[PDB]
RNA sequence: GGGCCUGACUGCGAGGCCUGCAAGCCGAGCAGGGGCGAAAGCCGGGCCUAGUGAACCGGUGGUCCCGUGUGGAAGGGCCAU
RNA sequence: GGAUGACCCCAGGCGGUAGGGGAGCGUUCCCGAUGCCGAUGAAGGCCGACCCGCGAGGGCGGCUGGAGGUAAGGGAAGUGC
RNA sequence: GUGGAGCCUGGGAGUGAGGGCGCGAGCGAUAACGUCCGCGUCCGAGCGCGGGAACAACCGAGACCGCCAGCUAAGGCCCCC
RNA sequence: CUGUUGGGAAGCAGCGCCAGAGAGGGUGAAAGCCCCGUAGGCGAAAGGUGGGGGGAUAGGUGAGGGUACCCGAGUACCCCGUGGUUCGUGGAGCCAUGGGGGAAUCUGGGCGGACCACCGCCUAAGGCUAAGUACUCCGGGUGACCGAUAGCGCACCAGUACCGUGAGGGAAAGGUGAAAAGAACCCCGGGAGGGGAGUGAAAUAGAGCCUGAAACCGUGGGCUUACAAGCAGUCACGGCCCCGAGGGGUUGUGGCGUGCCUAUUGAAGCAUGAGCCGGCGACUCACGGUCGUGGGCGAGCUUAAGCCGUUGAGGCGGAGGCGUAGGGAAACCGAGUCCGAACAGGGCGCAGCGGCCGCAAAGUCCGCGGCCGUGGACCCGAAACCGGGC
RNA sequence: GGGGGGAACCUGGGGAACUGAAACAUCUCAGUACCCAGAGGAGAGGAAAGAGAAAUCGACUCCCUGAGUAGCGGCGAGCGA
């Protein structure tokens, strides 16, 4: 018997298509381009899930060092004495303190440099 | 028992291997033909049970030996298959080389030769040959040898 | 070793039967497979970029018009152009090994009569070629029509007789077959049936 | 088509019965007046074909 | 350097070297019939490593294995070259 | 662990071209089927931010469509761009 | 020394254009992003990730998935960062 | 038959009925009982057939004994040159015959693989001869055959249009609706076209007609954009718009970021291919083999062609094949055998589990899968070669 | 009475090459493709100057098998009673 394409193609194409909705020009259009433009997208996508990691590490220490210098010490100083002081709060946390909290972020800061 | 539940046993009717059909599969592009060349090709390559590259073949380079035979052909002389006391065991009474044939022991158009793997029993045995051990079993046994000519 | 029902005018006697005690569904499956592959027409055809009605001129030339290089319009890859191993006349048969048909036969039956299926009947009153009468006797024997049967007799009279009724499949004795068997809930058999499937069987 | 016997194959080379493929030692077709002794008789006899060549062998005999 | 000699053996061959194959290489030992030596023993060419060529087709000596109804013959096989 | 592939627990492996192997999805067709779904709407199409599935997919809903479709389990290929 | 170790029999391959780097040589001119071997490595197939401004093979390190958590590696901490 | 939903009943519901007929197709949707059919039956004045039955006709039929008349001529036969056969000059016979030579009539002749003998087989040089066999223009039956890019080249006015001097090449192109009820009449317009009216269950079913995807073109709306640097995304945050501790659309800024495929040592690569979209488009099948695997039987396993049966029913058929013993060039011997003087040495060979029971198994058959051989053998592509024609 | 036509099939008279042999000449492809003549619903063959080892069989044709056997073969590729 033969089996011919039939319905099977126009749906997958559908489905790379649906996913380009909003991508530009072809890209959207043409499900050549489509699934191009997607491979790049789940490889970006992947990659930057990685980063966001890092990318939200780095801001919230560059905040945790605003905070600190105005409180006379630098970010490396403030974290050595949180080791030593055996502090465990985080980095999200420390910089959510660093601003919601200044009486708290002073106290800790204070445990910093009394620890060393 | 019903028709929906009529199932081979495991194993029993396995897919087959379909190539060029996609990355996913692991079988797709070069169909595991690998890339280029004779064998890639449609055709593909010589008998890889004989052809070697060119140079001359294994086979080709070893000896022939013995009488190879002429035009016109086979000499018609008889043809003997042995068959052995212990294949006899079975019987009763008296073996010929007919019975021997039914029970699938002796080939059709070959004369019967008695041969001396295993015990003799006491039964008329009648053939074309007996084997020296197989002569001796069988008189021993109290069985009776019988030739054909 | 197994007792399968007897319709008689002495009423529901018994009758003593040695099938198989075990059933391998597996060989069954062999059976039907077979039966339904060797019934198959083989009929489905293609044509071949030989086959195909046009002629072999190379279309354009090999070198420098441009396009892409071809040879003749029957090549698979132009629209129109033969077909790449499609089906051709084909013969779906094969021979399944004697004994496996035997072994088949018996255990289909066996496993109806471990089921309670299978009956046995010594003759069948008043049917003599008409349905309703086959019908009258089928109700009397049991077959309401809300099970499917395959009634196995000699006699033609009671074959056309019940030949119409949508849940009844009939044979000859020497048709007995294991997917007739499989296919139907309900196994009735003439003792002359039954004797000739035990001769089949031996 | 069924295959065909290779007739080079079966003219110089027996299965046995285990399967094994037999031929005649190479190199005393001529040539051999300055071989020793021991050469000219350890060529006569025969010898079992290394196993990936009497495979292939095995393969050009398919009716023996 | 000399004396006697032909083991520059015939039938084999445990076990190895080498090695994709096929080749190549080394070889104690047993048997037959010998050489040299009083004997122990040595000798299956050469101190060694190059001096070579698979298979096909054919020649010659041997064998007496096959011989197209049968006896021969033709022609082949087998051993040697 | 329990007895068996029910699922739980502990541990370890899990980059990948040629390529080996395994398990699946879907397309046409056959048995299942004198059946079953179907004008209170078949297939097909267009939506979906919902459900299931690692995935290929499968559901469910709305709109279109207007007459077909076809299960569990199996079978066979002109089967996936 | 229990490892995606090893050995044996079998089925299926693909490969038989490599390349950079380090070390040891030859060839070349103590030239080549040169050439030809050896040991090793990496890329090949890790054009996945950090460093090296950028950059297959230099340094760091072997990516099963997820986290707006932690510690490090090479490399860095004046601003771009 | 009735009721019911419905444009329409054959759907659903109620109560029936036929069946040697529940194959199938139609009928406004889904019908055994409405139609056409189906099972089962019936039918030819005329032409054709008539392999069956019957009849006729042609034709057919003895035994010793004697005679030695006849028994297929440029023939056999031999030689030369060739073909045919499995036979390619081979030890090359046989059958055939282009050249040369050239008989006999059964006490004749040919043959059994050079030749000879013996032992057999057969009767050359005249002719005919059903059936069993091949095929498919034609008719019919049937499909795990196609379904308008398929299936024939052609579903349609196709071997046509068209192309070519010619031989020759060779397309595209199917579907309103149940019914034409195929839109009277009015309005704008030269018309085409449209807007009303009307038909219809439905008219974005209106004839450029089922469904009506995608590329492509547009109108309208939301968000956005004129100091900005880009494989067009991605992650984050914020703004606006929408549906209603959530989502969706959009995108300002910030981070990161070298298309896809191919081929390569190595490509974003300034190396190949691709304008985009839809459809067509490439690892198959037969027969053998080899391994693996699911089963059946197991010193055995298995049938082929055919025959009988069926008309989606199976069975019979043992001829044959593989296996049961190997070794040897062979004669030949045989659990051995080959080399050899060897009772030497060596090559190649020989030797289940449990309680007579069961279990397993050699092997073999069938299915399935991988790979191999032969075929065009994964698809597409030469330049060329050859035949016959124009 | 012939003549001319007929899709395949059939006999007879002629008769390639690509290709395979991983080059090529013998060999193969193949007595195929093709041209020609002729028949006919078939055609051919057919009633032993046979077979070939059996003291046998008994026209011819066709299928299975014998058998990829016997053999043939640059004893190659292959061919094949
Ligand atoms: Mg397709
Ligand atoms: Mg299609
Ligand atoms: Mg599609
Ligand atoms: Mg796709
Ligand atoms: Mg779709
Ligand atoms: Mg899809
Ligand atoms: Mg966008
Ligand atoms: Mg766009
Ligand atoms: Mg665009
Ligand atoms: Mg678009
Ligand atoms: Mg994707
Ligand atoms: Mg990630
Ligand atoms: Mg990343
Ligand atoms: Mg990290
Ligand atoms: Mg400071
Ligand atoms: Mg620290
Ligand atoms: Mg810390
Ligand atoms: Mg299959
Ligand atoms: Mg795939
Ligand atoms: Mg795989
Ligand atoms: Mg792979
Ligand atoms: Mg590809
Ligand atoms: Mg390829
Ligand atoms: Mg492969
Ligand atoms: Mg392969
Ligand atoms: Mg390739
Ligand atoms: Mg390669
Ligand atoms: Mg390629
Ligand atoms: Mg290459
Ligand atoms: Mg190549
Ligand atoms: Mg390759
Ligand atoms: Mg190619
Ligand atoms: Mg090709
Ligand atoms: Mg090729
Ligand atoms: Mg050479
Ligand atoms: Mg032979
Ligand atoms: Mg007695
Ligand atoms: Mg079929
Ligand atoms: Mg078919
Ligand atoms: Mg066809
Ligand atoms: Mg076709
Ligand atoms: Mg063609
Ligand atoms: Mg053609
Ligand atoms: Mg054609
Ligand atoms: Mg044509
Ligand atoms: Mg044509
Ligand atoms: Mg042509
Ligand atoms: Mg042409
Ligand atoms: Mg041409
Ligand atoms: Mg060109
Ligand atoms: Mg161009
Ligand atoms: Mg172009
Ligand atoms: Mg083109
Ligand atoms: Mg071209
Ligand atoms: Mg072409
Ligand atoms: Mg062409
Ligand atoms: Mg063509
Ligand atoms: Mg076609
Ligand atoms: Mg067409
Ligand atoms: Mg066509
Ligand atoms: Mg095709
Ligand atoms: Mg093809
Ligand atoms: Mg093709
Ligand atoms: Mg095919
Ligand atoms: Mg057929
Ligand atoms: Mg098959
Ligand atoms: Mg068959
Ligand atoms: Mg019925
Ligand atoms: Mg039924
Ligand atoms: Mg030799
Ligand atoms: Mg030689
Ligand atoms: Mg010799
Ligand atoms: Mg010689
Ligand atoms: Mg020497
Ligand atoms: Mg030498
Ligand atoms: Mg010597
Ligand atoms: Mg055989
Ligand atoms: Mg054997
Ligand atoms: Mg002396
Ligand atoms: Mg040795
Ligand atoms: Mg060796
Ligand atoms: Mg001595
Ligand atoms: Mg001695
Ligand atoms: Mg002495
Ligand atoms: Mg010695
Ligand atoms: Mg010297
Ligand atoms: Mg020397
Ligand atoms: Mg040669
Ligand atoms: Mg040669
Ligand atoms: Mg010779
Ligand atoms: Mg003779
Ligand atoms: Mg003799
Ligand atoms: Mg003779
Ligand atoms: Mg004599
Ligand atoms: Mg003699
Ligand atoms: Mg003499
Ligand atoms: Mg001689
Ligand atoms: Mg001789
Ligand atoms: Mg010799
Ligand atoms: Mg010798
Ligand atoms: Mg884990
Ligand atoms: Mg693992
Ligand atoms: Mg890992
Ligand atoms: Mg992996
Ligand atoms: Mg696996
Ligand atoms: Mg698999
Ligand atoms: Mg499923
Ligand atoms: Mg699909
Ligand atoms: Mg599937
Ligand atoms: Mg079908
Ligand atoms: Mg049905
Ligand atoms: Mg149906
Ligand atoms: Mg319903
Ligand atoms: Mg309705
Ligand atoms: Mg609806
Ligand atoms: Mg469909
Ligand atoms: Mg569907
Ligand atoms: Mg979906
Ligand atoms: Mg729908
Ligand atoms: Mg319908
Ligand atoms: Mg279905
Ligand atoms: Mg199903
Ligand atoms: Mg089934
Ligand atoms: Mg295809
Ligand atoms: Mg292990
Ligand atoms: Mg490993
Ligand atoms: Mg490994
Ligand atoms: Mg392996
Ligand atoms: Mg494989
Ligand atoms: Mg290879
Ligand atoms: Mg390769
Ligand atoms: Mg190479
Ligand atoms: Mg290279
Ligand atoms: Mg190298
Ligand atoms: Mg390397
Ligand atoms: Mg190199
Ligand atoms: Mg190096
Ligand atoms: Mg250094
Ligand atoms: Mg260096
Ligand atoms: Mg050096
Ligand atoms: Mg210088
Ligand atoms: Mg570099
Ligand atoms: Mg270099
Ligand atoms: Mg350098
Ligand atoms: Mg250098
Ligand atoms: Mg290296
Ligand atoms: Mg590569
Ligand atoms: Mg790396
Ligand atoms: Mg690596
Ligand atoms: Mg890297
Ligand atoms: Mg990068
Ligand atoms: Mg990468
Ligand atoms: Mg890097
Ligand atoms: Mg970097
Ligand atoms: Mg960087
Ligand atoms: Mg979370
Ligand atoms: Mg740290
Ligand atoms: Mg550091
Ligand atoms: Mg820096
Ligand atoms: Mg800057
Ligand atoms: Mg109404
Ligand atoms: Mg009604
Ligand atoms: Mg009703
Ligand atoms: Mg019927
Ligand atoms: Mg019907
Ligand atoms: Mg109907
Ligand atoms: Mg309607
Ligand atoms: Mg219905
Ligand atoms: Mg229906
Ligand atoms: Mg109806
Ligand atoms: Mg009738
Ligand atoms: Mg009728
Ligand atoms: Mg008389
Ligand atoms: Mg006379
Ligand atoms: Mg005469
Ligand atoms: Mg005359
Ligand atoms: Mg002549
Ligand atoms: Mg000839
Ligand atoms: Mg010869
Ligand atoms: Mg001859
Ligand atoms: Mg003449
Ligand atoms: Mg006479
Ligand atoms: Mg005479
Ligand atoms: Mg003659
Ligand atoms: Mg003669
Ligand atoms: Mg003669
Ligand atoms: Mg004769
Ligand atoms: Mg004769
Ligand atoms: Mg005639
Ligand atoms: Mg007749
Ligand atoms: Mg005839
Ligand atoms: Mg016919
Ligand atoms: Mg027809
Ligand atoms: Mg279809
Ligand atoms: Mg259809
Ligand atoms: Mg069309
Ligand atoms: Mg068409
Ligand atoms: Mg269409
Ligand atoms: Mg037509
Ligand atoms: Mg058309
Ligand atoms: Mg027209
Ligand atoms: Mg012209
Ligand atoms: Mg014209
Ligand atoms: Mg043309
Ligand atoms: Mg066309
Ligand atoms: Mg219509
Ligand atoms: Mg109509
Ligand atoms: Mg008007
Ligand atoms: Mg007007
Ligand atoms: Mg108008
Ligand atoms: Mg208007
Ligand atoms: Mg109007
Ligand atoms: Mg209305
Ligand atoms: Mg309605
Ligand atoms: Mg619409
Ligand atoms: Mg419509
Ligand atoms: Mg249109
Ligand atoms: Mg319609
Ligand atoms: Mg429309
Ligand atoms: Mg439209
Ligand atoms: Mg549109
Ligand atoms: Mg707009
Ligand atoms: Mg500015
Ligand atoms: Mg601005
Ligand atoms: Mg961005
Ligand atoms: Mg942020
Ligand atoms: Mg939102
Ligand atoms: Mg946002
Ligand atoms: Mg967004
Ligand atoms: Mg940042
Ligand atoms: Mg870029
Ligand atoms: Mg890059
Ligand atoms: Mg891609
Ligand atoms: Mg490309
Ligand atoms: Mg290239
Ligand atoms: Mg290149
Ligand atoms: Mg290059
Ligand atoms: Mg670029
Ligand atoms: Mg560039
Ligand atoms: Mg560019
Ligand atoms: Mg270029
Ligand atoms: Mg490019
Ligand atoms: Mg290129
Ligand atoms: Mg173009
Ligand atoms: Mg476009
Ligand atoms: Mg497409
Ligand atoms: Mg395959
Ligand atoms: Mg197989
Ligand atoms: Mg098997
Ligand atoms: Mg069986
Ligand atoms: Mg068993
Ligand atoms: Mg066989
Ligand atoms: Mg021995
Ligand atoms: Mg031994
Ligand atoms: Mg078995
Ligand atoms: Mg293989
Ligand atoms: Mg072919
Ligand atoms: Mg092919
Ligand atoms: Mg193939
Ligand atoms: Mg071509
Ligand atoms: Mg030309
Ligand atoms: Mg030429
Ligand atoms: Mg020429
Ligand atoms: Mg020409
Ligand atoms: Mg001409
Ligand atoms: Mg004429
Ligand atoms: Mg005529
Ligand atoms: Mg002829
Ligand atoms: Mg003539
Ligand atoms: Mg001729
Ligand atoms: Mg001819
Ligand atoms: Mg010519
Ligand atoms: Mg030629
Ligand atoms: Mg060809
Ligand atoms: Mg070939
Ligand atoms: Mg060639
Ligand atoms: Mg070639
Ligand atoms: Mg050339
Ligand atoms: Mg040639
Ligand atoms: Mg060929
Ligand atoms: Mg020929
Ligand atoms: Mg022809
Ligand atoms: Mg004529
Ligand atoms: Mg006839
Ligand atoms: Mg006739
Ligand atoms: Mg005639
Ligand atoms: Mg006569
Ligand atoms: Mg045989
Ligand atoms: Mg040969
Ligand atoms: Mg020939």
């Amino acid at each position: 018997p033969r089996a011919k394409t039939g319905v099977v193609r126009r749906r997958k194409h559908k489905k790379i298509l649906k996913l380009a909705k909003g991508y530009w020009g072809l890209r959207s259009k043409s499900f050549r381009k489509a699934r191009e433009t997607l491979f790049a997208a789940g490889n970006y996508a992947y990659a930057h899930r990685k980063r966001r990691k890092r990318d939200f590490r780095r801001l919230w220490i560059v905040r945790i060092n605003a905070a600190c210098r105005q409180h006379g010490l630098n970010y490396s100083t403030f974290i050595h004495g949180l080791k030593k002081a055996g502090i465990e709060v985080d980095r999200k946390n420390l910089a959510d303190l660093a601003v919601r909290e200044p009486q708290v972020f002073a106290e800790l800061v204070e445990r910093a440099k009394a620890a060393q | 028992m019903k028709l929906s539940d009529l199932r081979p046993n495991p194993g029993a009717n396995k897919r087959r291997k379909r190539v060029g059909r996609g990355p996913g599969s692991g079988h797709g592009k070069t169909a595991t033909r690998g890339h280029k060349g004779q064998k890639s090709r449609s055709g593909g390559l010589k008998d890889p049970r004989r052809f070697e590259g060119g140079r001359s073949t294994t086979l080709m380079r070893l000896p022939k030996r013995g009488m190879q035979g002429q035009v016109p052909g086979e000499i018609k002389r008889p043809r003997y298959q042995g068959v052995n006391l212990k294949d006899l065991a079975r019987f009763e009474g008296e073996v010929t080389p007919e019975l021997l044939v039914r029970a699938g022991l002796l080939k059709k158009g070959y004369r019967l030769k008695i041969l001396g793997e295993g015990e003799a029993k006491p039964l008329k045995v009648v053939a074309h040959a007996f084997s020296k051990s197989a002569l001796e079993k069988l008189k021993a046994a109290g069985g009776e040898p019988v030739l054909l000519e | 070793v197994y007792q399968i029902p007897v319709l008689s005018p002495s009423g529901r006697r018994e009758l003593a039967a040695d099938l198989p005690a075990e059933i391998n569904p597996h060989l069954l499956w062999e059976v039907v497979r077979w039966q339904l592959a060797k019934r198959r027409r083989g009929t489905a055809s293609t044509k071949t970029r030989g086959e195909v009605a046009y002629s072999g001129r190379k279309i354009w030339p090999q070198k420098h018009t441009g396009r892409a290089r071809h040879g003749d319009i029957g090549a698979p890859i132009f629209v129109g152009g033969g077909v790449v191993f499609g089906p051709k006349p084909r013969d779906y048969s094969y021979t399944l090994p004697k004994k496996v048909r035997k072994k088949g036969l018996a255990m289909a039956v066996a496993d109806r009569a471990r089921e309670g299926k299978l009956l046995l009947v010594e003759a069948f009153a008043g049917v003599n070629g008409k349905t309703k009468e086959f019908l009258a006797w089928a109700k009397e024997a049991g077959l309401d029509g809300s099970e499917s049967v395959l009634l196995v007799t000699g006699n033609e009279l009671v074959r056309r007789a019940a030949r119409n009724l949508p849940w009844v499949v009939t044979l000859a004795p020497e048709g007995l077959n294991v997917y007739d068997i499989v296919r139907t809930e309900r196994l009735v058999m003439d003792l002359d049936a039954w004797e000739v499937f035990q001769n089949r069987i031996g | 088509p069924k295959m065909k016997t290779h007739k080079g194959a079966k003219k110089r080379v027996k299965i046995t019965a285990s399967g094994k493929v037999v031929a005649m030692k190479t190199g005393k077709r001529h040539l051999n007046w300055q071989k020793s002794g021991k050469e000219i008789r350890q060529k006569g006899r025969k010898f079992v074909l290394a196993k990936p060549e009497a495979e292939r062998i095995k393969l050009l005999l398919p009716y023996e």
